[PDB]
């Protein structure tokens, strides 16, 4: 039960050392029902053009790297037809199979926390101002210090949202322990207070990858150990066609 | 009630309850009946007081402001939010989405800075977009369709029930998103907080001496449904319109890893 | 119930429900306590 | 009309009461209920979820990531010394007062049930070892040797493919509940860790590994007397 | 007598309450009920009735009749320019805040449902044309060309014997209700009109016609949270 | 009902009735949505 | 709503009332009930238990052990003199106001039923004797001779292997209850002891023995009107 | 009972129970009133 495969919309994912997929809060994503819907317009359901695996830019994991975060759905804009249906539609749902994968040898050690946090409302570096939208969204890095300026407070102990970073285990999450597994798959149903929401101005969840045990290896092992994020929306549907937004 | 402890004996077998893998995102479901030898004990302990209705169902102070009798300091205005005070904020910033309807209780205590006759207070609530009064003889105060409470001192505190008045299927404690569609303007939960201002004044026309009343609003959530739990707040509450923070130590320190009192 | 409105009612403190399975073990493949994890 | 009698407690405001009150907005049409994933109906659902325990919270490591990781090495020195040691009571103990178990426990005055400590080993796949994690109820001092610590409820944890182990603290108490605050009458025991054998590592693997600790509640865990948390400590107007 | 307990909320006056009160005139013989034509039992009966929309409310035409009529001409210039354009939210929009839809909507804080815009063409019987009336949900800017406007929910309206057309704005919203006041979170789209082809008129007919606009609610329209209207703005004693 | 007088009673807020047909389409000859108006 | 009428006694605090009051801690999970040995459900269970009576409470023997023991000797002198004599009313009598019968009786104003006095002889096994313990109801003076005392309800107690005797004071009263405080209308009789024959002791045994007295209630004993005890007499802040 | 909580209730003064046998005669071997004690 360590080997697993995920095939979505002409893109399959192979893993051979992995924990089983974690279904966020025990709910598998699905299309919006007729009783819980709010928009009387026929939604667009391109199941194979958008609901497929998209591979983000990989990041180098070093001995002193604090962590990273992505903000979805927005991070998936201008990527395939999933980003084109954002610009032309006003509403959207998805279910985001998140496949974070980081391989190593049996002579490397380290432990990542791959956690999906719904509504990770970040905090500004200077407590009396507001920071631009380019700060939130090459994933932004945490820092093992305290930054100052018109930035998101990207310290690691307070994970950006101002909590204990060890208490991020309450969210749907996995661990990549390099002796056990080299990938972590999290399935996230559509979590929001509203049945459909705009995908640009609203970040439904953020993906935080935080090494609790840092990477360590002796001389001779490969120093370049990259972390690759492969996110695939599921059961994505759109509503409210209009002219394309320039963003 | 909570689960009883089943009796176990000495075991020597190829089954391993203690051996787990945390990296599966899985919390082990083991009991003390799996690790050691236990006796049969009947647990009559219940989890009745840890429920969300009992936890959140206590009236917490959410607003204090003064308004004087005999200008704009003659009446109070609140523009309703939970974020005014820290203790109820940390309970509500513990769940991402939560759906409840609240009753509010006012504690109005007038204090002299010549004898006050009797003080009658008006707590007028304007839903968002309504006409705001800029004076005590505003004309707004007549409440044709605004809810309003008239209270004279020396009586029970004014308690009225409020429904779930949110536009969305739940109140959102956190909103990781922007106000405008171009990702601009106001960031955070402030955008979602569209609940009307709360206006409090003395319906007494004047007074022979300066009387300063203070109001204390106590929300108590009831019929509570909460979704997506999140960790409690660690660092303090610098602002009211944003979750901004100074970085703080995660836990109190020790001198050594072995050191213990 | 002395009022028609449902928000104008007593708090339903009596009911006690819980589903800790959606937080402690949200995994797809069932994991037995007895068996090894992998 | 009907003759009534006003008892004591009239015209008061008890904050924790259960009364009906007139609705300010009659015949209000609420927003239709929708299914949001992950409904929590009890706070002991979210205290039974694991959370990383800052065991190495020494002076100078708390405002960092090194607070969570427990240094475990391969050597000849200090193998008769504990790896860690801390109080078992999750309310006032300077190690696990901040965990999800300790955050939801500090809203309460009394607590009952078994807690369990899960230890994730974050070394290499070739490095093997054995550890003794022991719990000793109060009444005596802290165990100072592994001989004195293997008399309590312990577990010898072989480190291999599973790479994780659960020490269930079995709730050995005199009374049905314990105080969350620190008082002598109801004080929990001690959780110490020891080297059963050693950590053995191949020539090319890194010789300094670390154990990552977890803590959560069992299914018989309950909290009993609501109070305010001491953590927030508001100074003034925001 | 029977022991009672006075709860909070006693001896108050909540304006929106439902209590019984002693009659000042007991055994009063009311005037017998008579059938008067046109009984209204719900305010959404009289918000679903059409009402002419002052679309041409430019500076200098509001206190006149030219506010209601939309200038539509026959020419070669400015056929790639909108005929009109305004906000779709009937509460704060400076065009349809005064309609019967907007007058009954400003007593409320929340509103839901589809609105529909009816366009009466007030030209001659010989003048024919085609118009594109489009609705584009928010998220992008106002459509600046007819190419960008035909991507929204539009209608191409041939002008003939029927001489009237209904654009039903289909309620594409994220939430179940929208704020009557103007806030970014719940803002309605844009209603623009364009020349599909042109207005074609015979030699002797007048070449400058005008479209007259209407707006009403659909059968799924509802208002949700009572408040006072901001229009009246009493200054003092009458 | 604690009083004999009918004016000394609670407001009948519960009932919800409506007949929008006497305002939106008061016409004599029935007009079908499908058919043309004339 | 329903018309009510506030009677006298509203908004008062009567200390001995039976009203329901709102719970400060709703849905509180109490500690499970456990069986503790020796549950007392009535204070007349613990007034019917014997208790040693300080009959010899003369000046200089009260703050000692000699208050409890009654000196009984073997001699030729003073065999026509009482051994002891005291009031029978267990509330104000300076002998049995402090017993368990008198401690639980001083919380009450009225008392009814029979009390019984048990006499344990604490001499040697070879010393034998006979004693006359008599009760005489009021109306006359204290019996001054054994002739006058054997007219009341007496018992001649032979001292042997049993070594204990019970004088049941038979509740001869005019009314159904008596006052615990000392008033002439309801005053109990007198309990005197006399030598029936003598105490006879062998040559080598100690010639001075002593009788130890007890007092408890019977099964028909009851107390009737709650009041405060006068013993505690707090002076000020503790 | 106007409250759900059991501590928020009237005092149960009415009930009258007693077992004086566990204090006056707690002895193992039964002692008859008629018979001698030993
Ligand atoms: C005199 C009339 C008083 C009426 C007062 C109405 C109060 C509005 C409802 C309270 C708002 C609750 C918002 C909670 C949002 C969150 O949980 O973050
Ligand atoms: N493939 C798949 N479909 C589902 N539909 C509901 N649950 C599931 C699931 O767990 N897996």
């Amino acid at each position: 039960d360590r080997v697993r495969s995920m095939t979505l919309g002409n893109s399959t994912i192979t893993t051979q050392e992995s924990a089983n997929v974690v279904v966020g809060y025990g709910e598998w994503p699905s299309y919006l029902s007729d009783r819980e819907a709010t928009a009387e317009d026929q939604p667009t359901q391109p199941d194979v053009a958008t609901c497929r695996f998209y591979t983000l830019e990989s990041v180098q994991w070093e001995k002193t790297s604090p962590g990273w975060w992505w903000k979805f759905p927005e991070a998936l804009k201008n990527m395939g037809l999933f980003g084109q249906n954002m610009h032309y539609h006003y509403l959207g749902r998805a279910g985001y199979t998140i496949h974070v994968q980081c391989n190593a040898s049996k002579f490397h050690q380290g432990c990542l926390l791959v956690v999906c946090v719904p509504e990770a409302e970040m905090g500004c570096a200077d407590t009396d101002t507001t920071f631009p939208a380019t700060e939130l969204t090459t994933p932004h890095v945490f820092t093992s210090d305290s930054i100052t300026g018109k930035k998101v407070q990207a310290a690691v102990c307070n994970a950006g949202m101002g909590v204990g970073v060890g208490n991020l285990t309450i969210f749907p999450h996995q661990w990549i322990n390099l002796r056990t597994n080299n990938s972590a798959t999290i399935v996230i149903p559509y979590i929001n207070s509203v049945p459909m929401d705009n995908m640009f101005r609203h970040y439904n969840f953020t993906l935080m990858i935080i090494p609790f045990a840092p990477l360590n290896f002796t001389d001779g092992a490969t120093a370049y150990v990259p972390i690759t994020v492969t996110i695939a929306p599921m059961y994505a549907e759109y509503n409210g066609l209009r002219l394309a937004s320039t963003q | 009630t909570v689960a009883n402890t089943q009796p176990s004996g000495p075991s020597n077998s190829t089954e391993i309850p203690a051996l787990t893998a945390v990296e599966t995102g899985h919390t082990s479901q083991v009991d003390p009946s799996d690790t050691i030898q236990t006796r049969h004990v009947v647990n009559f302990h219940s989890r009745s007081e840890s429920t969300i209705e009992n936890f959140m169902g206590r009236a917490a102070c959410v607003f204090m402001d003064q308004y004087k009798i005999n200008s704009t300091d003659r009446f109070a205005v609140w523009t309703i939010n939970i974020r005014e005070m820290a203790q109820l904020r940390r309970k509500c910033e513990m769940f991402t989405y939560m759906r409840f309807d609240i009753e509010m209780t006012m504690v109005i205590t007038s204090c002299q800075d010549q004898d006050m006759p009797v003080l009658t207070h008006q707590i007028m609530y304007v839903p968002p977009g309504g006409p705001i009064p800029a004076k005590v003889d505003g004309y707004e105060w007549q409440t044709s369709t605004n809810p309003s409470v008239f209270w004279t001192e020396g009586n029970a505190p004014p308690r009225i029930s409020i429904p779930f008045i949110s536009v969305g299927n739940a109140y959102s404690s956190f909103y990781d998103g922007w106000s405008h569609f171009t990702q601009d303007g106001t960031y955070g939960y402030t955008t979602l907080n569209a609940m009307g201002k709360l206006y409090i004044r003395h319906v007494n026309r004047s007074s022979p001496h300066q009387i300063t009343s203070t109001i204390r609003v106590y929300f108590k959530p009831k019929h509570i449904k909460a979704w997506v739990p999140r960790p409690p707040r660690l660092c303090p509450y610098i602002n009211k319109r944003d979750v901004n923070f100074v970085v703080t130590e995660i836990t109190d320190s020790r001198t050594s890893i072995t050191d213990t009192p | 119930n002395f009022y028609k409105d449902a928000a104008s009612s007593a708090s339903n403190r009596q009911d006690i429900q819980q589903d800790p399975g959606k937080f402690t073990d949200p995994v797809k493949d069932l994991m037995i306590k007895t068996l090894p994890a992998l | 009309g009907v003759p009534v009698l006003n008892t004591p407690g009239s015209n008061q405001f008890l904050t924790s009461d259960d009364y009906q009150s007139p609705s300010a907005m009659p015949q209000f049409d609420e927003t239709p209920e929708m299914h949001i994933p992950g409904e929590v109906r009890n706070l002991m659902e979210i205290a039974e979820v694991d959370s990383v325990v800052p065991v190495n919270n020494v002076t100078g490591k708390t405002k960092s990531m090194d607070a969570y990781q427990i240094p475990v090495g391969t050597g000849n020195t200090d193998k008769t010394k504990p790896i860690f040691s801390f109080q078992m009571d999750p309310g006032y103990s300077s190690v696990l007062k901040r965990t999800l178990l300790g955050e939801m426990l500090n809203y309460y005055a009394h607590w009952s049930g078994s807690v369990k400590l899960t230890f994730l080993f974050c070394g290499s796949a070739m490095a093997t070892g054995k550890l003794l994690i022991s719990y000793s109820p109060p009444g005596a001092s802290v165990p100072t040797s592994r001989k004195d610590a293997m008399l309590g409820t312990h577990i010898v944890w072989d480190i291999g493919l599973q790479s994780s182990c659960v020490l269930c603290v079995p709730w050995i108490s005199q009374s049905h509940y314990r105080m969350v605050q620190q008082d002598p009458y109801t004080s929990a025991g001690y959780i110490t860790c020891w080297y059963q054998t050693n950590i053995v590592v191949p020539p090319g693997a890194p010789t300094s590994c670390d154990v990552l600790c977890f803590a959560s509640a069992c299914n018989d865990f309950s909290v009993r007397l609501l109070r305010d948390t001491p953590f927030m400590a508001q100074p003034g107007k925001l």
